[PDB]
DNA sequence: CTCTGAATCTCTTCCCGCGCGCCGTAGGAC
DNA sequence: GTCCTATCGATCTTCGGAAGAGATTCAGAG
């Protein structure tokens, strides 16, 4: 195999949109709202410190432009997959489980005791494996060994349209642009364009 | 006709035994 | 005329909570008893009822006080094994003793069961338009039928047990083949049921290390129990629970065989965050990796390999 | 139509299918349940590896048959290694394990 | 009964609801909304019972 | 005061988008609502984006999105799309000057 | 004020083989 | 005519699937 180094973190679609979301469930954050971060529709707030803001709590760009001057930087909020990666990295995972397995008893409410039983299972599964939550987010993307996706010629000098090689081609083009526009230091709106187009590729 | 042999794959025999006639269905006082 | 008794849908709590009644009466204030009975001969009227027997009529034993006027081929087996609940699930009673009303029909009716001893306050929301086989005074059991309509295996398992659900499923599937003249030995259906109810749901974790409630493969809890019982510590208790095959396969304990069936991106990610591990017991996994199946001739080899051990 | 040996596909080494190509008949899914329903395990092992997919074993088999030795070395099919890499081409580390 | 479901007040609030139900993420706008609504039913480029 | 905005075009038809944009300005004669139109070029960043000195009315927004072969603005939202920054405009003009 | 009921949305599944037949990146710029 | 780069960043993907199940959204109220 080989790999691609992505110019940013990137969420793996599977864990974003399985039965529940493994991302969202682990975070206690609704699927639509992490997608609202990951396709760059809103910020998400982290390490909120001495300001009136919560632990995840997506805030619109209006509502960030608020906080940018109602507060200084005694908090943070980010956008795109880096922000989710930070949130997952923030997981004091066992301590959250030890709490939640007690907060289980804090009501007899069937309508969450069970989807909480799910969440307290999940946390303990991430604990008992060797796994760590940030790995839901890609950073090196492996590429399939080439013989499994051969570009065979057909009737005369034409290659068979060999689908994956059109998909990796999309990725790598976008990544080439994103490395460029990062190092040439583009403004937020431009990089949020290419970063959206890369995640969407 | 004798008792089953240890090791026989009875599960797969049963699922097939239900399915084989599955084409033959349709999808649409008397005496003292 | 015979009078129409009002429906709870045609009249208010000032008619609903006034639930109509036909107690048989004497100036003694109570009827001549059945030996060992305290109950007077109080009787009652449901909705829609037709009543000819107004006040001051002398009633005989056996007189009607009143009267109340009132599937497929293959799918009816496919939806049997998948254990889908029917459209019209007969309400089956639970625990024991005697019914009562709870509170009357608005939004829906609510009705009750109260035992000979123990937990009296069991109550249930009940549909109005399924006419009731009992009213207020009727001796009842877990599994007595409170409406008509077809049953639902989830509840049969809860109320008459695994043996009773086998007997149900074998009958109600063979009634399709016998109708169309096909013959199948009954054991080949039990072998599917055997698989449908391989999972169990923990009620007491006891001293065992399962979660305080958990769903587990039944063999796994049973093998933990047998040794813990030999240790004399409190074993776990559970209900077996009946999954339909389209789900009881995805719940196999071994991701390759499930993932190669259907819903692949579910199974192959749910298993991946769990970091799950597969021992390749069973057939379909050994076919995938192309080795002797542990069946038939290949079972006898896996057995000799496992015996010289 | 009949085939002793001839072409194999590139992505996974199973035989081609056709008369317009000198193809091998599909021992498809239902046939495998049919073998499993006899006790027949060695037949199946062969049919889906030595006769089919195992890039070593089929050339060792062929030579053992011309030698008339009537014995096989079964290995592990290369289409299954294709699967592993196609999963490992997702960020999913699947791997073979030893004990 | 339908007027008991109805969230609209009058024409414009309905055109708002139309444009937001049909093209979510585009802005409703008085001059812009009709360039949806008329091309749904009343313009030859996009509606035609032969 | 006219602030800057970013327009996305079909990448490759960018000069024709810029010409059609200037012509739509001089057709619908909102001449006091547009300053310039930048496509910077090195001996070509940015690959498919058109810079427009503009103000924000909904009429001028419909004007720029009614210019052909233009997808839309790129900002935080589509209600009130986003200008970029003072120092970012100054640095783009710096490298365009250099 | 949100707790168990129910309500609208999406996702996922749909026989096995087999044989033919054809058809198979575009648009723009230099 | 050949070589290189990109897709409606100024529309409109089809209504004639059912189902069947789940995730996710809302009632009448204690």
């Amino acid at each position: 195999m080989g790999h691609i180094e992505l110019a940013s973190p990137t969420a793996h679609i599977w864990f974003l949109k399985s039965l529940p979301s493994r991302i969202g469930l682990l975070l206690d954050m609704p699927l639509r709202d992490i997608e609202r971060v990951l396709y760059f529709e809103s910020y998400v707030v982290i390490e909120g410190g001495m300001t009136n803001l919560e632990r995840q709590q997506i805030l619109t760009e209006e509502q960030y432009l608020d906080a940018l001057e109602e507060f200084g930087d005694e908090f943070d909020a980010k956008m795109g997959a880096e922000a989710i990666q930070a949130l997952l990295k923030s997981m004091d995972l066992e301590q959250e489980c030890e709490q939640l397995r007690e907060e289980l008893n804090e009501t007899n409410s069937e309508t969450k005791r069970k989807k909480l039983t799910k969440r307290i299972k999940l946390l303990e599964a991430f604990v008992q494996s060797g796994n760590k939550p940030e790995w839901m987010i890609l950073t090196v993307l492996p590429v399939l060994p080439p013989d499994l996706r051969p570009l065979v010629p057909l009737d005369g000098g034409r290659f068979a349209t060999s689908d994956l090689n059109d998909l990796y081609r999309r990725v790598i083009n976008r990544n080439n642009r994103l490395k460029r526009l990062l190092d040439l230091a583009a403004p937020d709106i431009i990089v949020r364009n290419e970063k959206r187009m890369l995640q969407e590729a | 006709g004798h008792i089953i042999n240890k090791g026989e794959a009875i599960g797969v025999i049963a699922a097939q035994s239900i399915g084989e006639p599955g084409t033959q269905l349709t999808m649409r006082v008397k005496n003292k | 005329s015979s009078l129409v008794v009002l429906d709870s849908a045609e009249r208010t709590a000032g008619g609903k909570d006034l639930r109509p009644a036909l107690k048989i009466v004497d100036a003694q204030g109570n009827d001549v008893l059945i030996p060992g009975t305290d109950m007077p001969a109080q009787y009652f009227l449901p909705g829609k009822a037709i009543v000819q027997l107004e006040d001051g009529v002398q009633i005989s034993s056996g007189d009607t006080l009143a009267r109340i006027p009132q599937t497929g081929g293959l799918p009816r087996v496919a939806d049997l094994f998948e254990a889908r609940r029917p459209k019209e699930p007969a309400i089956l009673a639970e625990i024991s003793g005697i019914v009562s009303f709870g509170k009357e029909t608005k939004g829906k009716r609510r009705l009750v069961i109260t035992p000979v001893d123990g937990s009296d306050p069991y109550e249930e929301m009940i549909p109005k338009w399924r006419q009731l086989n009992v009213f207020e005074g009727e001796r009842v059991e877990r599994g007595d039928v409170i409406s008509d309509g077809p049953e639902a295996p989830h509840d049969i398992l809860r109320l008459r047990g695994v043996h009773a659900v086998t007997r149900y499923i074998v009958n109600e599937v063979q009634d399709v083949y016998r109708l169309q003249g096909v013959k199948i030995n009954d054991k080949h259906i039990e072998v599917i049921v055997r698989q449908m109810l391989r999972k169990a749901t923990i009620v007491n974790a006891g001293s065992s290390d399962f979660l305080e409630g958990e769903q587990v493969e039944y063999s796994r809890v049973k093998i933990a129990n047998r040794e813990l019982e030999a240790n004399g510590k409190v074993g776990a208790t559970y209900s077996r629970d009946l999954l339909g095959i389209t789900k009881a396969s995805l719940a196999t304990e071994s991701f390759i065989s499930a993932a190669s069936f259907q819903e692949t991106t579910r199974v192959l990610t749910e298993a991946a965050v769990a970091g799950k591990r597969d021992e390749l017991r069973g057939l379909k996994e050994n076919v995938i990796v192309g080795r002797l199946i542990p069946a038939g001739t290949g079972y006898a080899y896996h057995q000799d390999r496992m015996r010289r051990r | 139509h009949a085939r002793s040996t001839g072409s194999y596909s590139l992505v996974t080494q199973q035989p081609l299918g056709g008369k317009a190509q000198f193809g091998g008949q599909r021992f498809g899914e239902m046939e495998v349940w049919a073998l499993e329903a006899y006790g027949a395990a060695y037949t199946l092992q062969e049919m889906l590896t030595v006769k089919s997919d195992d890039v070593n074993g089929r050339t060792k088999m062929y030579k053992n048959i011309v030698d008339g030795n009537h014995q096989m070395e079964p290995g592990m099919p290369e289409s299954f290694n294709v699967l592993l890499k196609e999963i490992r081409s997702l960020g999913i580390n699947i791997e073979l394990e030893d004990e | 009964e339908t007027l008991r479901v109805d969230p609209t007040n009058d024409r414009l609030s309905a055109l708002v609801e139309i444009y937001r139900m049909m093209r979510p993420g585009e802005p409703p706008t008085r001059e812009a909304a009709e360039s949806l609504f008329e091309n749904l039913f009343f313009s030859e480029d996009r509606y035609d019972l032969s | 005061k006219k602030r800057w905005y970013v327009v996305q075009a079909f990448s490759g038809f960018e000069g024709r988008v810029a010409t059609s944009l200037r012509e739509h300005i001089k057709l619908h004669n909102m001449e006091d609502l547009f300053g310039e139109v930048m496509v910077p070029t090195e001996e070509k960043f940015f690959p498919g984006y058109v810079l427009v000195q503009m103000v924000m009315n909904d009429a001028s927004w419909h004007l720029v999105r009614s210019v052909p072969r233009v997808m839309g603005f790129i900002g935080g939202t589509s209600d009130r799309p986003a200008p970029i920054s003072d120092k970012e405009v100054d640095a783009i003009m710096n490298r365009l000057q250099q």
